[PDB]
Parts: C-alpha cells; sequence; structure tokens
C-alpha cells in the first residue's frame, strides 16, 4: 500500500476525524494538502484516541507505524491494519471491534490492548506469540485456547463467558493476570502459574483455593465476590501486601496471622466473629470488617496504623477499641448497638464518620472533631429499661445536640407532650409502652447529617 | 450528604503496568440493603476530558483507571459519584471524589 502521486490528506484518510489528525501530524495546514509516500512513511508513531473516529481507512499506507493508539473510538472495522507488520504496540479498547481477523499476521506484537469491545473469537490470536501484554476483559470470550501458545505473556485478562482455564497451562512468563468476573470454578491450572505477583480473580464461582498453595511470589490477590470458605492455603502466601477476601463465607481467619506484610485487607461480607488472628497485622492501614457476626472488636486496639475501617452491620456494642487508632481518618461503623461515643473524642485525625443506626443520643463528645468533613448519624434507635405505668407517666429527654443543648421531640406517641426537660403522656388506661422521635440536621466541622431517632420506652 | 456512602480515598501511582483497566477502590452505597444500586461517575477524567481514564462498573462498583497515568501531565482528577435505583432514581448524593496521582 503506497500512494505513487501527490494526493490530498481527506482522500487517504476518509474519516473526518482521523484525516484532521492526519493533517496535523504530517505538518500540514488544510485536510485537501497533499502528501506524498516520503510524508507517509515518516510516520512511525500515532497518538490518536478520542477523537471520535469510526473509520481508520488509510492507515494501510502508514507502512512504518510501531506504536498506535486508537483507544475510545467508534471502530468497528480493523481490516487496515492487515499489513502494517512493524507494530509492536495497539492501545485499542473501548471501541466497538468483533471481528480481530486483521490482527492475525502482525507477529511483531509485544502490547495489544483490546478491552471493552465486542470480541467473542480470539483465535486470530493465536500467532502473536512475542505478546507480553494482552488486555481482553468486557468482551464476551468464552473459548481462550487460542492463548496457549502465547508464551511470553506477563500480563493479561480477559472475559466474560470463560470456565475453563486449561490453555494457561504453559504460560508460566504470567507475572499478572485478571480473570474477574467470568465462570471459573476450577483454578487448579494457576498451581502451574508459579511467577504470579498479581492474581484477581473478583465475581466468580471459586471455592477451592488450594491450588494457589506454591504461587508464593503473589503480593497482591483479590477473590472478592466468590464462594470461599476454608482460606488455610493463604498462611503460605507471606509475600501478600493487598488482599481482598469480601463477599464470601469466611469464619477462619487463623491462616492470616503471619501475613505480616499485609497494608490492605478486605474481609466485609463474610461469616466472621473472631478477630484475634488479626492482631500482629500491624502494617495495616485498611481494614474492612463490615457485615459480619462481630462483637468482641478489641483485637482491633493493636492495628495502631489504620486510616480507614469499617465496622458496619455487626453486633457492636462497645466501640472503645477503635479509640487506639489515632491515625483513623474515616470510620463506618452504621448499624451496631453503639450508645457511648465517648472515645471518639480521641480520633484527631478523623475526617469521616459514618455511624447511623447506632443507639446515639448525645453528640457533645464529637464538639472538638472539626476537621470531619463527612458525617452520618440518621437513625438511631434505643429502648429504655421499664418504667411504671401511671397515668402521668413522664421520662426525661435524654437527646442532645453537639451544642449541648437538648434537641426537642419531633413526634411523641399517645398524644404525649414536652416541656424542657421531660416529656409527659396522659393516658386514659394501661398500654405497654409509648415512645417519641427525633430529627434534627446538624454540622461538625463541614460534615453535614440528620441526627434522627426512635426511642422506645416499655411501661410495666 | 454522606448519606449511605462507603468510599475509601483514591490515589493511582503514575506509570503503572498493566493489565489495563486496574481496579483502585470498590465505592458502595448501604442503600443496596433495600434495592439493587447501579454506581456512575461523572467529571473530568471520566464523562468529560480525558474522556474514560476512570470508569466504574456500574453493578459492582468497582472503579477501575483505563490507563497509565503520568503526575506532571494531570496530578489530580475531580469526580463525583452517583448511586441510582433500577428506576433511576438517586438513593444518594452525588459525592465528589478526590484522585491523587502518587510516586
Ligand atoms: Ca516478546
Ligand atoms: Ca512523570
Ligand atoms: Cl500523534
Ligand atoms: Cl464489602
Amino acid at each position: 500500500a503506497t500512494i505513487t502521486q501527490d494526493t490530498p490528506i481527506n482522500q487517504i484518510f476518509t474519516d473526518t476525524a482521523l484525516a484532521e489528525k492526519m493533517k496535523t501530524v504530517l505538518g500540514k495546514t488544510n485536510v485537501t494538502d497533499t502528501v506524498s509516500q516520503t510524508d507517509l512513511d515518516q510516520v512511525t508513531t500515532l497518538q490518536a484516541d478520542r477523537l471520535g473516529i469510526k473509520s481508520i481507512d488509510g492507515v494501510e499506507y502508514l507502512n512504518n507505524l510501531t506504536q498506535i493508539n486508537f483507544s475510545n473510538n467508534q471502530l468497528t472495522d480493523i481490516t487496515p491494519l492487515k499489513n502494517l507488520t512493524k507494530l509492536v504496540d495497539i492501545l485499542m479498547n473501548n471501541n466497538q471491534i468483533a471481528d480481530i481477523t486483521p490482527l492475525a499476521n502482525l507477529t511483531n506484537l509485544t502490547g495489544l490492548t483490546l478491552f471493552n469491545n465486542q470480541i467473542t473469537d480470539i483465535d486470530p490470536l493465536k500467532n502473536l506469540t512475542n505478546l507480553n501484554r494482552l488486555e481482553l476483559s468486557s468482551n464476551t470470550i468464552s473459548d481462550i485456547s487460542a492463548l496457549s501458545g502465547l508464551t511470553s505473556l506477563q500480563q493479561l485478562n480477559f472475559g466474560n463467558q470463560v470456565t475453563d482455564l486449561k490453555p494457561l497451562a504453559n504460560l508460566t512468563t504470567l507475572e499478572r493476570l485478571d480473570i474477574s468476573s467470568n465462570k471459573v470454578s476450577d483454578i487448579s491450572v494457576l498451581a502451574k502459574l508459579t511467577n504470579l505477583e498479581s492474581l484477581i480473580a473478583t465475581n466468580n464461582q471459586i471455592s477451592d483455593i488450594t491450588p494457589l498453595g506454591i504461587l508464593t511470589n503473589l503480593d497482591e490477590l483479590s477473590l472478592n465476590g466468590n464462594q470461599l470458605k476454608d482460606i488455610g492455603t493463604l498462611a503460605s502466601l507471606t509475600n501478600l501486601t493487598d488482599l481482598d477476601l469480601a463477599n464470601n463465607q469466611i469464619s477462619n481467619l487463623a491462616p492470616l496471622s503471619g501475613l505480616t506484610k499485609l497494608t490492605e485487607l478486605k474481609l466485609g461480607a463474610n461469616q466472621i466473629s473472631n478477630i484475634s488472628p488479626l492482631a500482629g497485622l500491624t502494617a495495616l492501614t485498611n481494614l474492612e470488617l463490615n457485615e459480619n457476626q462481630l462483637e468482641d472488636i478489641s483485637p482491633i486496639s493493636n492495628l495502631k496504623n489504620l486510616t480507614y475501617l469499617t465496622l458496619y452491620f455487626n453486633n457492636i456494642s462497645d466501640i472503645s477499641p477503635v479509640s487506639s487508632l489515632t491515625k483513623l481518618q474515616r470510620l463506618f461503623f452504621s448499624n451496631n448497638k453503639v450508645s457511648d461515643v465517648s472515645s471518639l473524642a480521641n480520633l484527631t485525625n478523623i475526617n469521616w464518620l459514618s455511624a447511623g443506626h447506632n443507639q446515639i443520643s448525645d453528640l457533645t463528645p464529637l464538639a472538638n472533631l472539626t476537621r470531619i468533613t463527612q458525617l452520618g448519624l440518621n437513625d438511631q434507635a434505643w429502648t429504655n429499661a421499664p418504667v411504671n405505668y401511671k397515668a402521668n407517666v413522664s421520662i426525661p429527654n435524654t437527646v442532645k445536640n453537639v451544642t449541648g443543648a437538648l434537641i426537642a421531640p419531633a413526634t411523641i406517641s399517645d398524644g404525649g407532650s414536652y416541656t424542657e426537660p421531660d416529656i409527659t403522656w396522659n393516658l386514659p388506661s394501661y398500654t405497654n409502652e409509648v415512645s417519641y422521635t427525633f430529627s434534627q440536621p446538624v454540622t461538625i466541622g463541614k460534615g453535614t447529617t440528620t441526627f434522627s431517632g426512635t426511642v422506645t420506652q416499655p411501661l410495666k | 450528604p454522606l448519606g449511605s456512602w462507603v468510599i475509601p480515598p483514591i490515589s493511582c501511582p503514575e506509570n503503572e503496568k498493566g493489565p489495563f483497566p486496574k481496579n483502585l477502590v470498590q465505592i458502595k452505597s448501604n442503600k443496596d440493603k433495600e434495592g439493587k444500586v447501579f454506581y456512575s461517575i461523572t467529571g473530568q477524567g471520566a464523562d468529560t476530558p480525558p474522556v474514560g481514564v476512570f470508569i466504574i462498573e456500574r453493578e459492582t462498583g468497582w472503579l477501575k483507571v483505563t490507563e497509565p497515568l503520568d503526575r506532571e501531565r494531570i496530578a489530580t482528577y475531580t469526580l463525583f459519584s452517583h448511586a441510582v435505583s433500577s428506576n433511576g432514581n438517586a438513593v444518594e448524593d452525588p459525592m465528589e471524589i478526590l484522585i491523587t496521582v502518587t510516586d
């Protein structure tokens, strides 16, 4: 493919967007300006991402291209790449490509980015044996047989219909693999990939992780959203620094106890009641423990370097172990049974404090936390100890704002009334309970929320 | 504005190696206990130029970076996360999110 006469740029590159780009690249003034093959031969790289290109007709004449970026365009047909055999790197993520047959003979490729396209058939990749980076996620691939001969691969991803990982067996050069959001249950083949450093396998159907035992070079592992329970194998992976096991069925954390390089650990939405095994994990800066079965969180006081912690949706009454965590910047503990927040006055670095759906009645200990930027205190609830029924029963309002002022009830049950500080009923007959609600917008520092709740008063 | 958002701080080293896209943090709204939540992001680097440097998986809330970053070119990005129901109704107030590009 060679221009034999001076040709207007827009007669070579028929796409409007590509003609405009080429005009600039070739140092011309108008898209109608003429160029020769000697001009086109000088183009060895092209960064043409994000330009709304629909067609690369004309690229076949850029015979000396070695690196191209056509990512984030509207490409469908990629036929003009067929004979550009000097190409070593293609960025072509986020297009509408289905047919990759034009890539079949680009044997000098070392990098090929094709994620977020409409690819099913990857058979045209089978001879691209020089590839070391290949990205195929967010496509509709089910069969990865074409990958079996790609023995220089170091970085790989694919999706989203793969169940059979057998074609990976000989790709022992693999260092970084992402198999998230496929239909994978059987990861036995991964035991062959002893050079793996990073393995991302979120949103699959994995329950057996014994194949990972000998993958001791792993420093990063994500098994978020599978069917894990027995994590005994993880004790072997002493180089782990980042571990994501959220959205599983894990209860026994003992295998994690020696993983002392861990700086990030995600364990939310599991079946954990015992966190004593986490006690020695002092390099942790991020820990997620939400949606478990926690009550005694005392072992957490050891984790002095935490800056991010989640504890929401548990059975915690006593929050004071977190008060040791002086570096905390973001703390989430909604949906527990905490009433006394006075120990949190010690969290002088806190920015985000999420504590809705607890039993908090008094904001005063929080008054000096002026660096707060995000705050949640909505929908508290508690039940008072029973008091004796009597027709003129009265209880004090205990609900106190950060200013120290009582917050007047929003509503009071059974036609009851309020005169600071007392809520008083006038009951005609015995009733088993009375109640009140409160709802008060409040800001602490720059963090705004509605401090609200419902208070139940049983009557004996 | 916090509402039921649960969001970790976001930082990405420059010159990261693939495979891309790379998971950064998983964003969540605790509104997901009462119905399906769908996530989206807006902002420079998301839906405006440079478009799609950052993306979010609408069902999982996985925020991802799609290409290497360069701190000297752009050192920070300001995005906004959105959380809606299956019926298009916001279940959270949009949350401004800072992305810091590190060493
Ligand atoms: Ca190679
Ligand atoms: Ca730089
Ligand atoms: Cl260029
Ligand atoms: Cl989680």
